[PDB]
């Protein structure tokens, strides 16, 4: 469990911010949100929960993901998690967390398979994270099912639109293995919001369940559909891992022997699997707050020039001084 | 008078301690 | 027919979904035509591209039969009942896996 490439990051921002507490101002540390669009059961929340670090999303066949739940982890001194609708109860165990958030989804969608776009507000504070937003969305379908109205759809995509219109987001475009690229829903969003690839992460789960004979070689090489920052590939729990209670040591014992095992992608081992998507969002998150410096500087700097004209007059200031008296009176 | 003097100094050294921070942070 | 796609490759043009969807409403809009909404078994069935233009085409399911291609790669531990059983997406036919 954990996650250990946010250790390294997180005194920096605690430098900072005291540096800019020392005036009584704070520091623009607009890091990236993190949102995961995905077609309905490609594994999105799975790809969100092994980031977090954390076993606590409800997961599994089926339309789970009804609400859009937004997790929020705040930086402090102890761990716990809260939620805004059972606010001044504190949660201290992530198995309540997921079953609360059963809970409260069933509460106002019903037992069919109803969506709400009102979100669900997670905070989780803890000394080992940093400040950031995370944003499970529900899975795009094509047809309505059970009780859900015949614009499913739409409702569907306008929940994600408001959330990956929005400057400074990461868009990890999850897609599964087990079915054709060109047909991938999270890519044509991606391209109708970053027409230039530069924020989009492409994700290809699932590739376990491949036919046999047929790989995706020519798909994570980057030269079906060329995209800005390539495909790192994933292995998730299966959905009798996640029955069976298998731990995630396991499972990443088993994504590095798939991988080193598999003869079409033994070349690219140290390419791929979890631990390689940690490094390349903490690399993204660390290259976006070097980029701000020159912001900070240029301020402070201007700041600093206003000032020093005055300063030079004030430092020079004494309790007797019939010269300063002098020119005042000159003046 | 005198606390305006006195809130200058004081914002002229925390924003020179800032920035000798933020070079050291920078690296 | 061609089946339907939403990214374009291949130098195809980005307008490739909408020329493919021209070519299917000329076959499948005519009267006096049976409609086979063919799915996979492996990808979540309201995912589905068949079921949708088979909706729009036949809201009544007189033509549409509905067959699962793909029941062999099925992720080990759930199965397809509830869709062969014509329970998940009620269809006036039902569903014919192979
Ligand atoms: N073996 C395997 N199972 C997967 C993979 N991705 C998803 N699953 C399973 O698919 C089921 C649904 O995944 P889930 O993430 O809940 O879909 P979503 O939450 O709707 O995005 C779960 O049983 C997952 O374990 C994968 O890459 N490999
Ligand atoms: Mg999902």
């Amino acid at each position: 469990m954990g996650n250990r490439g946010m250790e390294d990051l997180i005194p920096l921002v605690n430098r900072l911010q005291d540096a800019f507490s020392a005036i009584g101002q704070n520091a623009d540390l607009d890091l990236p949100q993190i949102a995961v669009v995905g077609g309905q059961s490609a594994g999105a929340s799975s790809v969100l929960e092994n980031f977090v670090g954390r076993d606590f999303l409800p997961r599994g066949s089926g339309i789970v993901t009804r609400r859009p739940l937004v997790l929020q982890l705040v930086n402090a001194t102890t761990e716990y998690a809260e939620f805004l609708h059972c606010k001044g109860k504190k949660f201290t165990d992530f198995e309540e967390v997921r079953l609360e958030i059963e809970a409260e989804t069933d509460r106002v969608t019903g037992t069919n398979k109803g969506i709400s776009p009102v979100p669900i507000n997670l905070r989780v504070y803890s000394p080992h994270v940093l400040n950031l937003t995370l944003v499970d969305l529900p899975g795009m379908t094509k047809v309505p099912v059970g009780d859900q109205p015949p614009d499913i759809e739409f409702q569907i995509r306008d929940m994600l639109m408001q959330f990956v219109t929005k400057e400074n987001c990461l868009i990890l475009a999850v897609s599964p293995a087990n079915s054709d690229l060109a047909n991938s829903d999270a890519l044509k969003v991606a391209k109708e919001v970053d027409p230039q690839g530069q924020r989009t992460i492409g994700v290809i789960t699932k590739l376990d369940l491949m036919d046999e004979g047929t790989d995706a070689r020519d798909v994570l090489e980057n030269k079906l559909l060329p995209l800005r920052r390539g495909y790192i590939g994933v292995v998730n729990r299966s959905q009798k891992d996640i029955d069976g209670k298998k731990d995630i040591t396991a499972a990443l014992a088993a994504e590095r022997k798939f991988f080193l095992s598999h003869p079409s992608y033994r070349h690219l081992a140290d390419r791929m699997g979890t631990p390689y998507l940690q490094k390349v969002l903490n690399q993204q998150l660390t290259n976006h707050i070097r980029d701000t410096l020159p912001g900070l500087r240029n301020k402070l700097q201007s700041q600093l020039l206003s000032i020093e004209k005055e300063v030079e007059e004030y430092k020079n200031f004494r309790p007797d001084d019939p010269a300063r008296k002098t020119k005042a009176l000159l003046q | 008078q005198a606390q305006r003097r006195d809130e200058m100094l004081r914002m002229y050294h925390a924003l020179k301690e800032a920035l000798s921070i933020i070079g050291n942070i920078n690296t």
